[PDB]
RNA sequence: CCGGCCGGGAACUCAAAGGAGACUGCCAGUGAUAAACUGGAGGAAGGUGGGGAUGACGUCAAGUCAUCAUGGCCCUUACGACCAGGGCUACACACGUGCUACAAUGGCGCAUACAAAGAGAAGCGACCUCGCGAGAGCAAGCGGACCUCAUAAAGUGCGUCGUAGUCCGGAUUGGAGUCUGCAACUCGACUCCAUGAAGUCGGAAUCGCUAGUAAUCGUGGAUCAGAAUGCCACGGUGAAUAC
RNA sequence: AAGAACCUUACCUGGUCUUGACAUCCACGGAAGUUUUCAGAGAUGAGAAUGUGCCUUCGGGAACCGUGAGACAGGUGCUGC
């Protein structure tokens, strides 16, 4: 976009619940543009990581994402030959889309028998702090930090 | 004694009456569960009501046909919301505020000439 | 597009359409499981008795006015370019440039 | 070699087909075949006697055939045998039975086709070409056709390179589908070889 | 497990066992076990040894893996040695059914070697 | 693999291999029916076959029957190929 | 109960030709069973532009041929006469049916 | 006989003709008070609603003399013409555009839904019978909103396989067939049985896409006797992101 | 190239023709058409039966075929600078 600011879609709820971030995370789930195969992936996980975590079902997921959902993100702007990279604060809109799709990648990488059952365990370990996801953000965060002075 | 709309989505179009008395849904003589009640989007047909009352009240003897699953369901979403012709104005504010009045006319674009999907081209190489 | 072989053309549609289309049983009928005499091998053998030209196969459908082989269109006769020349110039009723 | 043929892109609106008759997948080639070797020996033979254009259709297994031409006395000929002759001889190529009508264009010198053989013949007896085109526009200028583009391309009175001139005066507005514009090209052959003219005419708006 | 050459592998169904005997794909193989009655879902270790007694029998009724093995190098010498065109291929290394040999069918050509 | 009734010969080759036969194997045959297919009473004979340049003579076998003319006649040449190494 | 089917490629001259044979037929005794539009089929085509290479450009055409269905229930002796030769408007092919 | 099957009906899908409707028209703010911009309401649709056709003067001595037309130039008992066979399909290699994968958001088995558009008389070819199948026999209907191609597939339910070069993959070859066609050797497609290669997501590099789009699922047509993983076209599911 | 088994086909090998396969003109005859034999890869070549049909100038016609003479025909041959 050269200018024009567009508005964004009302996504469609999940049927479950009310949550839109839910069906958000759905959508950055499903390939090959199934929703039913990969919603089922959503749900299945979901319960199944649930009275694990002894939360009863969505708070434990915001609570779980809450520690994988990155606070300052770093690009590169204004480069000087080196071309150096500039921390920036993310969009509050930007920062639990990100987090989503960092744990669905998370969940991708090391593999198990089933993606419920990895996509359960690897958050269920994210809520503790365990998961790669989070030591994604980790890595992302100190990248942010150790080159504070460009702003 | 009776009161009708239709809607319409992406090829397929849909019917739906509304009458007083009891509160059970119909498509094709068969229930809403076990026509395409068992697949995500459950919520999408039933939700225009809800917005509103929807208790016992009304009655739906609904037929539809073309399109697949979804583009059905969204027809008979568009088919109820045109179809509470009774009490409409004074739910019309409630539904516009909400949407559902809306056709959304969205449908598939035509495959053109040289590129293979409507939009997408046969990856260009440059040498 | 060489009236040689477009001459050629006329001559095997002639020759084919004057022997099979109605000789043509000698397979159609004989040919066909029913009676397994020998005699049916005899018939085959009278079937490469015939000049080869006779058989339908062998047209290429050429072109009405060019006898140009490729591009051709069966619903017109003629090929691609000479349906887009005659098309635009208004030649062939109902043809209309086409958006949908 | 990129605009499009001006009649084939109008020819939905205000320009009727030449040829209106209906067929089915059986015989539309063979008519449609017996249209084109009508219309070539026609305007081969009456190339002289300046036909403007040919409508041919063909109601229940007759074909009726208009010919649109300047000079109509020629073609009728003294107590119209000619047209007799020539009605024997569309039967035997169109298949039985013809008929044909002489329909008059009131004004010759505004029609593309007339007006392009006209300089197409002027172009083959060696006049210099730019007045031929200069004499062309101004003759349909004088009558008032809203409109003319007259363009000729090729040799050009035995010039070794290719080259193209046009003269456009007044409107001729191609990107208006509605507007009414006459179109046609036609060759001429040269002791150099061939050289093709165009001509654009635009009578009126609506 | 041990019926006709080889067939020891572990923790397979009934079909998917005999599919490993050289000659033996799936259908023939769930032709043998709806022959011989054996059910579909059952593991080759907690059959009896009735019923694989009269599988050694069912599978022997059909022409597998040895004389295969020795009948398919004798055919592709029967070409080779013949001076058939599919022979001629055979022997060169080159696809036989008419494959293209312009720039694809080096599975039989094997991996350039420059 | 091909014709399901009936092997295929051309009428001119099998009436040439019958008076063949009848009059004892002298010399080999001319043919340029790549198409037909080999019979067994057309064995021992050495029948040139058209490869399209010329005709090369192959001396028929009873092994050979089920197969046809063409495919023993070989019509591209290969050759060791470019290669020969540097 | 005769059904004269009538089609055409241009819908504009087939309007007034269902129109005068339908009126022809009720000035001579109507009980006409009315013109119904039925579908028009469209012929698709597409022609690759240049003599020669760039495959890329092509281009569309359609035929539309337009049909119309009539269906007259009570066939009056003068309203099959008056159908019959009264079919003008050329460029359209009115096929009769019993 | 519970199928709009038959009376019946013209209400609604649907068809296709003719019209209505959206143009800054209205409200408010901004703006030279102008043009216009921003936001609101009504509205099915909002500022070019979506898509297509439509490509200015000219450029590349761009392409095409092999569609065609054409000036020169050349061959004329041959550079012309007919025929059979071969060849355009070769193969140590390199590139481009695609299809199929490398698996569990999957494979395999049974059951079960929901499309649009299109073709068809030297044609589409149902029902029934035979064959495991490709198909064969018989034969109805249809120049077709009626008949046929025609069971849409992904999806949904249940059952199993359990990270393995595997029940992934289906290349290669052998055997046995079928359909077209005078004729499947060079050189067709399809089927059945057997065989089950490379491949564990890909270096340098590089490409398409802003929404019914990408991705993925099937269906149709042209050409065409036969010969699509190509081309043109239709619908199903259906995103992420634009600071 | 919207579809190379033969055809397509424009290329190669070999067998063949020279007003020529394709068009008009002239002279000299035969109806066209149909079936059949042999030789040959087929082109073709040598045959044998059958048919003899619509104006009436009847010396002539219409169409198709056949032989000769040339005027020509033919070329997907070169040049898209
Ligand atoms: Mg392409
Ligand atoms: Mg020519
Ligand atoms: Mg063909
Ligand atoms: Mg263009």
């Amino acid at each position: 976009p050269r200018r024009r600011v567009i508005g964004q879609r009302k996504i469609l709820p999940d049927p479950k619940f009310g949550s839109e971030l839910l069906a958000k995370f759905v959508n950055i789930l499903m390939v090959d543009g199934k929703k039913s195969t990969a919603e089922s992936i959503v749900y299945s996980a979901l319960e199944t990581l649930a009275q694990r975590s002894g939360k009863s079902e969505l708070e434990a997921f915001e609570v779980a994402l809450e520690n994988v959902r990155p606070t300052v993100e770093v690009k590169s702007r204004r480069v000087g030959g080196s071309t150096y990279q500039v921390p920036v604060e993310v969009r509050p809109v930007r920062r639990n889309a990100l987090a989503m799709r960092w744990i669905v990648e998370a969940a991708r990488k090391r593999g198990d028998k089933s993606m419920a059952l990895r996509l359960a365990n690897e958050l269920s370990d994210a809520a503790e702090n365990k998961g790669t996801a989070v030591k994604k953000r980790e890595d992302v965060h100190r990248m942010a930090e150790a080159n504070k002075a460009f702003a | 004694n009776q009161y009708y709309g239709t809607g319409r989505r992406k090829s397929s179009a849909a019917r739906v009456f509304i009458k007083p008395g009891n509160g059970k849904i119909v498509i094709n003589q068969r229930s809403l569960e076990q026509y395409f009640g068992r697949e995500t989007a459950r919520m999408v047909v039933r939700q225009p009501l809800e917005l509103v009352d929807m208790v016992e009240k009304l009655d739906l003897y609904i037929t539809v046909k073309g399109g697949g699953i979804s583009g059905q369901a969204g027809a008979i979403r568009h088919g109820i919301t045109r179809a509470l012709m009774e009490y409409d104005e004074s739910l019309r504010s409630e539904l516009r505020k909400a949407g559902f009045v809306t056709r959304d006319a969205r449908q598939v674009e035509r495959k053109k000439v040289g590129l293979r999907k409507a939009r997408r081209r046969p990856q260009f190489s440059k040498r | 597009a060489k009236q040689s072989m477009k001459a050629r053309e006329v001559k095997r549609v002639a020759l084919a359409d004057k022997y099979f289309a109605k000789r043509a049983e000698l397979k159609a009928i004989i040919s066909d499981v029913n009676a397994s005499d020998e005699d049916r091998w005899n018939a085959v053998l009278k079937l490469q008795t015939l000049p080869r030209d006779s058989s339908p196969s062998r047209q290429r459908n050429r072109c009405r006015q060019t006898g140009r082989p490729h591009g051709f269109l069966r619903k017109f006769g003629l090929s691609r370019i000479k349906v887009r020349e005659a098309a635009m110039r208004g030649e062939i009723p109902g043809l209309k440039k086409a958006s949908w | 070699g990129q605009k499009v043929h001006p009649n084939g892109i109008r020819l939905g609106i205000v320009k009727p087909w030449n040829s209106t008759w209906f067929a089915n997948t059986k015989e539309f080639a063979d008519n449609l075949d017996s249209d084109f070797k009508v219309r070539q020996y026609l305007t081969k033979e009456l190339a002289k006697a300046s036909v403007s254009r040919i409508v041919i259709e063909r109601p229940a297994k007759s074909i009726r055939v208009t010919i649109h031409t300047a000079r109509p006395g020629i073609v009728i000929g003294k107590k119209g045998e000619d047209v007799e002759k020539l009605r024997k001889v569309v039967a035997d190529i169109a298949g039985v039975p013809a008929q044909i009508n002489i329909a008059e264009v009131r004004k010759p010198e505004l029609d593309a086709k007339l007006v392009a053989d006209s300089i197409t013949s002027q172009l083959e007896r060696r006049v210099m070409f730019r007045r031929a085109m200069k004499r062309a526009v101004q003759n349909a200028m004088r009558l008032g056709a809203k409109g003319i583009k007259v363009e000729v391309s090729g040799r050009l009175g035995g010039a070794e390179i290719a080259r193209t001139e046009w003269y456009r005066e007044g409107r001729v507005p191609l990107h208006t589908l509605r507007a009414d514009i006459d179109y046609n090209t036609s060759e001429a052959h040269t002791t150099y070889g061939v050289i093709g003219v165009k001509v654009w005419i635009f009578k009126g708006e609506i | 497990a041990r019926i006709a050459g080889i067939n020891i592998p572990d923790h397979k169904h009934a079909v998917i066992a005999l599919t490993s005997i050289y000659g033996v794909g799936k259908t023939r193989s769930k032709a043998i076990l709806a022959a011989a009655g054996i059910a579909e879902d059952v593991k080759i270790s907690e059959l009896s040894e009735g019923q694989i007694d009269t599988l050694r029998d069912e599978v022997a009724k059909f022409v597998v893996e040895g004389d295969l093995r020795r009948e398919i190098s004798m055919s592709i010498k029967r070409l080779m040695d013949l001076g058939c065109y599919r022979g001629l291929r055979h022997r060169r290394g080159l696809p036989v059914r008419g494959q293209r040999t312009k720039t694809n069918a080096r599975t039989r050509k094997g991996p350039r070697k420059p | 693999r091909s014709l399901k009734k009936g092997p295929f010969i051309d009428l001119h080759l099998l009436k040439k291999v019958e008076k063949a036969v009848e009059s004892g194997d002298k010399k080999p045959l001319r043919t340029w029916s790549r198409r037909s297919t080999i019979f067994p009473n057309m064995i021992g004979l050495t029948i040139a076959v058209h490869n399209g340049r010329q005709h090369v003579p192959v001396f028929v076998t009873d092994e050979m029957v089920g197969h046809k003319l063409g495919e023993f006649a070989p019509t591209r040449t290969y050759r060791g190929h470019a290669a020969d190494k540097k | 109960r005769i059904r004269i089917r009538l089609k055409a490629f241009d819908h504009r001259l087939i309007d007034q030709a269902t129109a005068e044979i339908v009126e022809t037929a009720k000035r001579t005794g109507a009980q006409v069973r009315g013109p119904i539009p039925l579908p028009t089929r469209k012929e698709r085509f597409t022609v690759l532009i240049s003599p020669h290479v760039n495959k890329d450009a092509r281009d569309q055409y359609e035929i539309r041929t337009h049909l119309r269905l009539v269906d007259i229930v009570e066939p009056t002796e003068k309203t099959v006469d008056a159908l019959m030769r009264l079919d003008l408007a050329a460029g359209v092919d009115v096929q009769i049916s019993l």
